[PDB]
């Protein structure tokens, strides 16, 4: 198990990590988060109890260093830091775990929620949607932009999403204008999967990571990838079995976390309906179109 | 974006723009089988891509050959029509390609979104106007070169005639859109105003009759008079 210290809680924020959250009052005596579990990559995210604007974190994999927090009064912001002195970071943490200053990480034993909304995501390639290479940890927030939205102000903030566009020359072979249009086979299988992703499991990284981050963050330009993902399979005619199963998966547990009153703006209705009703794979959705059937009826 | 009432006089400035109507494209017939079952049996078509500045009519003729051993033709004609258009473009040189091509149905945008993908720098726009071009198969001459044609082929027509050498586009595009909405409010009576009197011909290469001035304002009074009892006997007022 893994440990993130925080040196200080200056001001009021509540604090999340992974799906979990709590409030910390100005100045209250809180040094960390303790009980961290090995094999995930985690988030650990905030917002200020007094500009509820700005919801920001940091995506990291205790395997990569020892990480801890610590607020900044000129810019006024939890900063996530690694420690390289290994010995002077056993030594806070031992302290901070004898004084219980720690919250620990509050997993439920029989509860694969976290893994099953992170399966497919690696901080490696975290690190290539989120460039910032002089650290090992990946600084998202609610206003950053993705290369996409760019397209249509500062880049070295951006969200490095692959861009997918339907109406796009990528997108469609010359000749097969209508064929690849109605049918996306050849974008997903073909330019997408073997070309740019290598495989379906990077892709499904990029696809979970952008719905956490809308979801953590409320980042639009995540919402909009996660969908246009979604979207791009769904309209897919020839797509493999595997990950089909797999993708209805993926999106249970998605919608299964997703906020009760939040569905109002990460839901695109569009593509929701067109994927579970009209597309190509409506019928190869049965646990992800019952779950929004039974929790979001409104949307459909 | 839209052109609509607001931007009506855009079609007659000096950047080339081509409306494309898709009405036309997909035609049948629908009887009964011998089973008594229903069936369609397609018949020649066309694609209306007018230059509203003018005249200029390409009428591509839509083949029935085009629909042999093919699924979901009302779809397929909107691509097809798509690809036409995009071939008319590409057949062009540079400088005589459109600047915009306007739809007159919103369901042709994205077939021609696709095909003009190698054309970023036009712009493909819809139109709030219910222009009443589906009654091109209404001009003689245009419906007989559609009916007859054996094989795929683009038939040339100034739909102003020779009217550009005394009226402004403007005024063209006006008197072009009434004789079109007449004609299909009421086929009959609308052909029986334009060809009343003998004396009055059509030329060889014309679709309309030879009016004079005045007899253009006799007829164009005529076809509002149509249009307006046609919407009585059809209303009750
Ligand atoms: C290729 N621009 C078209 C011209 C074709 C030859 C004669 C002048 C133009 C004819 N108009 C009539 N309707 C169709 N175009």
């Amino acid at each position: 198990m893994n440990t993130v210290p925080f040196t200080s809680a200056p001001i009021e924020v509540t604090i999340g990590i992974d799906q979990y959250s709590f409030n910390v009052k100005e100045n209250q005596p809180f040094h960390g988060i303790k009980d961290i579990p090995i094999g995930h990559v985690h988030v650990i995210h905030f917002q200020h109890a007094d500009n509820s604007s700005m919801r920001y974190g940091y995506w990291f994999d205790c395997r990569m260093g020892n990480f801890y927090i610590q607020y900044d009064p000129k810019d006024g912001l939890y900063k996530m830091m690694e420690e390289r002195d290994g010995a002077k970071f056993e030594n806070i943490v031992h302290n901070f775990k004898e004084r219980q200053m720690m919250v620990s990480y509050p997993k439920i034993d029989e509860d694969d929620t976290w893994y099953n909304l992170t399966e497919f995501v690696q901080m490696d390639k975290i690190r290539k949607i989120v460039r910032k290479d002089e650290n090992q940890f990946s600084y998202v927030d609610s206003s950053m932009t993705t290369v996409q939205e760019n397209e249509l102000s500062d880049p070295a903030h951006s969200l490095n999403y692959t861009v997918i566009n339907f109406k796009s020359r990528e997108a469609i072979r010359p000749g097969h204008e209508m064929e690849d249009f109605l049918d996306k086979s050849y974008y997903l299988n073909t330019v997408m999967l073997q070309g740019i992703f290598k495989n379906s499991s990077n892709y499904f990284g990029e696809l979970q990571f952008a719905f956490l981050n809308a979801m953590f963050f409320g980042n639009y330009g995540s919402s909009l990838q996660w969908h246009a993902m979604i979207e791009l399979i769904c309209s897919s005619a020839t797509v493999p079995k595997h990950m089909l199963d797999k993708l209805d998966e993926i999106l249970y547990y998605q919608i299964k976390t997703l906020p009760e009153q939040y569905s109002d703006i990460l839901l695109n209705e569009r593509v929701w309906n067109i994927c579970l009703y009209s597309s190509f794979q409506k019928n190869s959705l049965h646990n992800t179109e019952k779950i929004m059937e039974n929790k979001y009826p409104e949307l459909l | 974006g839209a052109m609509n009432s607001s931007n009506y006089a855009e079609l007659f400035n000096n950047d080339i723009k081509l409306f494309v109507d898709d009405t036309n494209v997909y035609r049948v017939t629908v009887h009964k089988t011998f089973e008594g079952n229903v069936a369609t049996k397609a018949i020649n078509g066309c694609i209306f891509t007018l230059n509203p500045k003018t005249g200029h009519l390409f009428l591509k003729i839509i083949h029935t050959s085009v629909w042999a051993g093919q699924k979901r033709l009302s779809q397929l004609a909107k691509w097809k029509t798509a690809e036409e258009v995009s071939a008319l473009v590409r057949s062009l040189p540079k400088e005589e390609q459109p600047k915009q091509i306007i739809v007159t149905r919103k369901a042709m945008l994205d077939p021609l979104e696709v095909h003009m993908l190698d054309f970023p720098n036009i712009a493909i726009r819809p139109t709030e106007l219910r222009l009443p071009f589906s009654a091109a198969m209404s001009i003689d001459k245009l419906s007989d070169v559609v009916m007859k044609a054996t094989e795929p082929q683009m038939v040339l027509f100034n739909i102003y005639d020779d009217w550009l050498d005394r009226i402004s586009s403007y005024t063209a595009f006006s008197r072009l859109t009434l004789l079109l909405r007449a004609l299909k409010t009421n086929e009959e009576s609308a052909k029986m105003i334009l060809l009343s009197d003998p004396t009055i011909t059509i030329k060889s290469y014309h679709l309309w009759p030879s009016f004079t001035d005045e007899q253009w304002i006799t007829i164009e009074s005529q076809m509002r008079d149509l249009i307006l009892t046609e919407y009585g006997r059809k209303y009750n007022v």
